[PDB]
């Protein structure tokens, strides 16, 4: 169980630790977040009180090293940073735990949730997306926008997601127009899966990411590619067994998980119903349709 | 964007621009089986592909064979449209070949655009204007050679005949525009109203009749008044 550590919290700010949050007041005496469980990479976030105006966050793994957040009045933020005296880091935690400044990872025993959400979730891939090769965690936040964004400004601050498009030279073969446009499955297997991703594990893990930096910083580019990567596989018609019962619950997870209140600018109408009862797999995803019929049948 | 009465003038331009209908690509004729059952029986259809400015006409004949074995006919129609745009714009120099093409039906947009992925300068476009074209196969000449094709065909016509000699294509547009929502509205009235004249014939190397220009307002009056009419007969006003 690992610690991240704050310095201080000197501006009234909503944190998150995954999907947990809570309020920390002006000048509190907070120290941080303990019981951080290992094995899950994790993402810590921030909603200033007085400007709720970006939502920015950092995507981390305990065991890449040893991190603690720091606010910094110049720039106006509260900064991750990596300790690399093992011995101050180790001390600095003990006062803290001692003096019982730090709020405990609040993880119900018998609760996957995390686990089901970033299942396939791994730091090595987080840092391709979000390039930034001095720091072990990654920065993502509201406003952030997606290369394929950038092809329709600054590049260091860009998500490098997959770049899917249905109407391109990648997406069809010439003399296959027909068959590709209204079957991607030649586009899913050969060009992303055997091509690009190399295997569906790192398929969904990028799915998974699009889908978080959605839900916790509103980030537009990444709801956009989340919903990407399920059309182009709900709109194969041959699909692996085992990746359409992994998608399943990858997206039931995800469903269950998304607040009520923000369904309506989370969630696209068109790909929804596509998938859920006009597409290849409208009948392949027995887990998740039944979670959106019950939960949101406004958007079908 | 959309093409519709705003930017009607940019038809007549000098940016070549295609109109491609495709309402006649796939047809049938309904009838029942010897079980009592429904059957389609089809027949040979044609791409209507026009030049507004120039008034060339790529007639492109598509035999019923294009139809053997296939499934889901009218989706694959649309398909097989947007592949013999692609080929005919591939088949021409690339100074003839169009900056735009102006699909008459919204359902093309797609399989065009997909066609031409690797021509990203030529533009597809919808338009909002609700042109007549499926009266095309009213043209008897235009008919005849469909209706008699055995094989797969490309014929080239001008629909205009000779009036860019003395008219300009705006107006020559305006009235092919007006000759074929007449023959779409009521096809036995407006062909007798071109034909009623037995000394005003067609040539052999034209579409319509040889009218003169006072003739011509003469016709263009009488298909105005069959449309105006038609629409009291259709809606009793
Ligand atoms: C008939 C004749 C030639 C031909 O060339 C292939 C061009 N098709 C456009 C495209 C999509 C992806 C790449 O290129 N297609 C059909």
């Amino acid at each position: 169980m690992n610690t991240v550590p704050f310095t201080s919290a000197p501006i009234e700010v909503t944190i998150g630790i995954d999907q947990y949050s809570f309020n920390v007041k002006e000048n509190q005496p907070f120290h941080g977040i303990k019981d951080i469980p290992i094995g899950h990479v994790h993402v810590i976030h921030f909603q200033h009180a007085d400007n709720s105006s970006m939502r920015y966050g950092y995507w981390f793994d305990c065991r890449m090293g040893n991190f603690y957040i720091q606010y910094d009045p110049k720039d106006g933020l509260y900064k991750m940073m990596e300790e690399r005296d093992g011995a101050k880091f180790e001390n600095i935690v003990h006062n803290f735990k001692e003096r019982q400044m730090m709020v405990s990872y609040p993880k119900i025993d018998e609760d996957d949730t995390w686990y089901n959400l970033t299942e396939f979730v791994q730091m090595d891939k987080i840092r391709k997306i979000v390039r930034k090769d001095e720091n072990q965690f990654s920065y993502v936040d509201s406003s952030m926008t997606t290369v394929q964004e950038n092809e329709l400004s600054d590049p260091a601050h860009s998500l490098n997601y997959t770049v899917i498009n249905f109407k391109s030279r990648e997406a069809i073969r010439p003399g296959h127009e027909m068959e590709d446009f209204l079957d991607k499955s030649y586009y899913l297997n050969t060009v992303m899966l055997q091509g690009i991703f190399k295997n569906s594990s790192n398929y969904f893990g990028e799915l998974q990411f699009a889908f978080l930096n959605a839900m916790f910083f509103g980030n537009y580019g990444s709801s956009l590619q989340w919903h990407a990567m399920i059309e182009l596989i709900c709109s194969s018609a041959t699909v692996p067994k085992h990746m359409l019962d992994k998608l399943d619950e990858i997206l039931y997870y995800q469903i269950k998980t998304l607040p009520e209140q923000y369904s309506d600018i989370l969630l696209n109408e068109r790909v929804w119903n596509i998938c859920l009862y006009s597409s290849f797999q409208k009948n392949s995803l027995h887990n998740t349709e039944k979670i959106m019929e019950n939960k949101y049948p406004e958007l079908l | 964007g959309a093409m519709n009465s705003s930017n009607y003038a940019e038809l007549f331009n000098n940016d070549i621009k295609l109109f491609v209908d495709d309402t006649n690509v796939y047809r049938v004729t309904v009838h029942k089986t010897f079980e009592g059952n429904v059957a389609t029986k089809a027949i040979n259809g044609c791409i209507f592909t026009l030049n507004p400015k120039t008034g060339h006409l790529f007639l492109k004949i598509i035999h019923t064979s294009v139809w053997a074995g296939q499934k889901r006919l009218s989706q694959l129609a649309k398909w097989k449209t947007a592949e013999e745009v692609s080929a005919l714009v591939r088949s021409l120099p690339k100074e003839e070949q169009p900056k735009q093409i102006i699909v008459t039906r919204k359902a093309m947009l797609d399989p065009l655009e997909v066609h031409m992925l690797d021509f990203p300068n030529i533009a597809i476009r919808p338009t909002e204007l609700r042109l007549p074209f499926s009266a095309a196969m009213s043209i008897d000449k235009l008919s005849d050679v469909v209706m008699k094709a055995t094989e797969p065909q490309m014929v080239l016509f001008n629909i205009y005949d000779d009036w860019l000699d003395r008219i300009s294509s705006y107006t020559a547009f305006s009235r092919l525009t007006l000759l074929l929502r007449a023959l779409k509205t009521n096809e036995e009235s407006a062909k007798m109203i071109l034909l009623s004249d037995p000394t005003i014939t067609i040539k052999s190397y034209h579409l319509w009749p040889s009218f003169t220009d006072e003739q011509w307002i003469t016709i263009e009056s009488q298909m105005r008044d069959l449309i105006l009419t038609e629409y009291g007969r259709k809606y009793n006003v």
